[PDB]
RNA sequence: UGCUUGGCGACCAUAGCGUUUUGGACCCACCUGACUUCCAUUCCGAACUCAGAAGUGAAACGAAAUAGCGCCGAUGGUAGUGUGGGGUUUCCCCAUGUGAGAGUAGGACAUCGCCAGGCAA
RNA sequence: CCCCGAAAGCUAUUUAGGUAGCGCCUCGGACGAAUACUACUGGGGGUAGAGCACUGUUAAGGCUAGGCAACCCUUUGCAAACUCCGAAUACCAGUAAGUACUAUCCGGGAGACACACGGCGGGUGCUAACGUCCGUCGUGGAGAGGGAAACAACCCAGACCGCCAGCUAAGGUCCCAAAUUACUACUAAGUGGGAAACGAUGUGGGAAGGCUCAGACAGAGUCGGCCUGCGCGGAAGAUG
RNA sequence: UCUCCUCCCAAAGCGUAACGGAGGAGCACGAAGGUGGGCUAAUCACGGUUCGUGAGGUUAGUGCAAUGGCAUAAGCCCGC
RNA sequence: UCAACGGAUAAAAGGUACUCCGGGGAUAACAGGCUGAUACCGCCCAAGAGUUCAUAUCGACGGCGGUGUUUGGCACCUCG
């Protein structure tokens, strides 16, 4: 329900095509970008997808 | 110093071309099979090659009915 | 046996008229008695129904198993299912050859305005 | 290789439209002349049609 | 025989090897009305006495602190090596 | 040398050998030799080992082979180029994991056995234990 | 109100078979008769069919009982596997997610609707 | 100079190093979330695995028709073209949030249709090849920078330009060469810094066992297995 | 070898290559099609100069490969 | 049976060491490279042979490596 911050901490060249497009979903952009996101079910399971690559604050 | 082998047929596409709870309209072809792999239930017709069709608009339903049970595509009304 | 070898001759039909989703007129016929059942599309639940062991048809008829008593039964149930408003049935020979008794209460059911 | 020894025929209209319907027959099995109840599109109805040559 | 039997908090596959790698095995108690317990058991322990015949008529589990006489039901050995990777008790 | 008898198919693709043996308890005998590694026992190899334990039990109790080579292999033949299809079946393997109980032997002593496998263990081509009847 | 039977269904083995026992009030079944011929036999009234009702529940059928056989079936573990890492890389491991098949404990001799009949309320 | 940016595929071809349509690029126009990602819901699976109920194949024993042995029974394995079963994933569809100029359609212009390696699933091959043929993902192609001595295709990571600023990735921190100290172990083999079966009182740890002050082992310990860490031999090539 | 069909390879949607593994087709049928009615296999056991009864349950059948189907048969017989 | 099966013509076989041109290291012959089935060398087990006795010498049935070293595989370099 509340914002949580995610941080991309490694690259996503040569990551797997849905990874790279749920980075997108996310919005995140670039290594050491943040972005705020509303805390959801949708956005726990992209962040899932993409653990290795991104850091959550909560 | 050969192979008698070489051959085979075109692959024919069949399968299930709408699955459950899909939004058909009539006439569309749900299964291209080989015999009765699936049955013909409620609102689905059968080709003269076991294509299941759909005879009405609606949702297509899987269903195991009867005494062997068979599978069945229906057409739910919705 | 004779009883599943009857309902195998019956299924195909059965089977029709219920993807036909139409109102079955189902007749059973036994050595003795005769009986005639008219069921809904859901093949569930019965609208109208007459047999030789009602009362009213035994008392009527003089022996149960005759193809006049078959023509009883024939008028009962078309009579009975008119009043139910069931118009139009298909007619459920349940094994049966449609001959004599079965095919005497299908004419019967005929005369008192069932369609089929 | 080609193994099809069935004959192909025309079977025409016994009224005189001339329409034909086509088909095989095999000649051992049909020495005769094929004769069969047949819609006819030009005058709209069902009459006997005959076997002719191609 | 009595054995010290620790009742398993975490299960599945990662759960189980992590004990294995630890010189422990999971394990599982069934049997009577109550529900089956899963059980950490110490390998060697138990691996010293199924020598014995003893062992197969029945040894006692302290688990929970609760002594529970159990026979040995099923065991599932390594494909090779002399080790035991899970087994099953029945409450007797 | 075993091979089957007949066959539905002549010759049968190469695959992949993963997992463990599912025959894994010495269930006819007493005393088995265990396979510790994975591979392929040809037919030929399979022979070498059984005579080798039925000469030393010098015919004294049982013995079961628990392996069937029915795997054909296929090899080119030597200065044919690639293709022109699928080789020439030369000889059948036993497709081995780690676990599978190969043979077993009964009605010997186990010291009699545990020599008797050891010279069987020596002609085949992975690691294999000696392994005990157990309960 | 039961308790039964008959018909038509739901459901399609936890429901099934097998075995045993039981039932004729009705019903059901077997049954009786069929040059006289409605109808029937690629022969036969076996079946189908018709006209019946003396007999009998023998068979069948229904029901009950029976884990005997099938069936169902955890928990736990195991296998595999998506993602990311690692290796000793023909094959594996680790983190995380998922998680069988087999087997074990056990379950189980179904549950339900509409209509009609008999008995009994 | 600025912006975007492929393909080495499919189908067909007297075609195979050509070409055509399609796929992929671009430009214009239309259209606007219909798209992608995720959660949830609904689907169909017959793959991995597994199993032996079928079809085959296999071992032992029983029982026995037959003439030793069917067929059955018990036990035991195997399967790309077996299945009583059966995932993960993937795909199809729906619902929903957030993020994104996405998807689609109609036109102008192409280029390409020799691919490579690497991972994963496979066929072929010898589970040989910097081999070959597919599937799928990555990189190269068309990609600089850092690492891997040097090294398209591996690891990290995507270069608008300038800066004698700072933080980190992979990888590193004795000297070449930028950067490390403390502590605890193990190894003695320059193992590290090529190579297996197997051999061997090398050595470290762990959990048991046997035998022994009624005397073990060759007057106090001793013997042998098991689970393990690290080492030894096995180990021969041509300019240095 | 060249087109077509079936299976496998093919990685549980579709599709997917090799001078990869295996087989088939280049028709047949005026009924072997339509429909109404009917019917239900294989193989054994046992008794009889094909017949009867039982077991069994489709192991049969399908004009012709393989695969998927098929008892309400799509299999078998007959009338029109 | 346009079956070379999207079907160049209605209608078509060969030779060239007498040869020619345009190309290709897209593709063979030499040598290099990769690989190591094969080969060669070594080793493991020890059936046995060896009067007796596995191991003086030899080493069946099988097994594991090394070399690049035979026979091969591949087509990476080179066909201005």
């Amino acid at each position: 329900m509340a914002t949580i911050k995610v941080t991309q901490t490694k690259s996503s060249i040569g990551r797997l095509p849905k990874h790279k497009a749920t980075l997108r979903g996310l919005g995140l952009r670039k290594i050491n970008h943040t972005v705020e996101l509303e805390d959801t079910p949708c956005v726990r399971g992209m962040i899932n997808k993409v653990y290795y690559m991104v850091k959550v604050e909560e | 110093g050969s192979t008698r082998n070489g051959r085979d047929s075109e692959s024919k596409r069949l399968g299930v071309k709408r699955f459950g709870g899909e939004s058909v309209l009539a006439g569309n072809i749900i299964v291209r099979q080989r015999g009765t792999k699936f049955h013909a239930g409620n609102n689905v017709g059968i080709g003269k090659d076991h294509t299941l069709f759909a005879l009405t608009e609606g949702k297509v339903k899987f269903e195991v009915k009867g005494p062997k049970n068979r599978k069945f595509v229906s057409i739910e009304a919705e | 046996d004779k009883k599943a070898s009857r309902i195998r001759r019956a299924t195909r039909a059965r089977r029709k008229i219920a993807e036909l989703g139409a109102t079955r007129l189902v007749v059973h016929r036994t050595p003795r008695h005769v009986y005639a059942q008219v069921i809904a599309a859901n093949g569930s639940e019965v609208i109208a129904a007459a047999s030789t062991v009602e009362k009213a048809i035994r008392e009527q008829v003089k022996y149960t198993g005759n193809v006049d008593a078959a023509k009883a039964v024939g008028k009962a149930v078309a009579e009975r299912a008119l009043e139910k408003g069931v118009t139009a049935v298909a007619f459920d020979r349940s094994g049966f050859q449609y001959h004599g008794r079965v095919a005497a209460l299908a004419e019967s059911a005929r005369e008192a305005g069932l369609k089929f | 290789a080609k193994k099809g020894v069935r004959e192909k025929i025309r079977l025409v209209s016994s009224a005189g439209t001339g329409h034909f319907y086509t088909t095989d027959k095999n000649k051992r099995n049909m020495p005769g002349k094929f004769e069969i109840k047949k819609f006819d599109p030009v005058v709209r109805q069902h009459v006997m049609y005959k076997e002719a040559k191609i | 025989m009595k054995f010290e039997a620790v009742v398993r908090t975490e299960l599945g596959k990662g759960a189980s090897r992590r004990l294995r790698h630890a010189g422990k095995f999971p394990a599982v108690v069934y049997g009577g009305e109550e529900a089956a317990v899963a059980i950490v058991l110490n390998h060697d322990d138990i691996v010293n006495q199924m020598d014995k015949p003893e062992f197969y008529e029945g040894i006692v589990l302290v688990i929970d602190g609760k002594e529970v006489s159990v026979k040995p039901q099923d065991v599932q050995r390594h494909a090779f090596k002399p080790k035991v990777e899970h087994m099953d008790f029945i409450r007797i | 040398m075993l091979q089957p008898k007949r066959t539905k198919f002549r010759k049968v693709q190469t695959g992949r050998n993963r997992g463990l043996a599912k025959g894994t308890d010495v269930s006819f005998g007493e005393f088995g030799l265990k396979a510790v590694g994975r591979g392929r026992l040809t037919a030929r190899q399979i022979e070498a080992a059984r005579r080798a334990m039925t000469r030393h039990v010098k015919r004294q109790g049982k013995i079961w082979i628990r392996v069937f080579p029915d795997k054909p292999i296929t090899e080119k033949p030597l200065e044919v180029r690639q293709g022109k299809g699928k080789g020439n079946v030369e000889y059948w393997v036993a497709q081995i994991q780690p676990g599978k109980v190969m043979y077993e032997m009964g009605g010997v002593p186990e010291e009699l056995a545990r020599e008797a496998f050891r010279l069987a263990a020596r002609k085949l081509p992975f690691k294999t234990t000696f392994v005990t009847k157990q309960v």
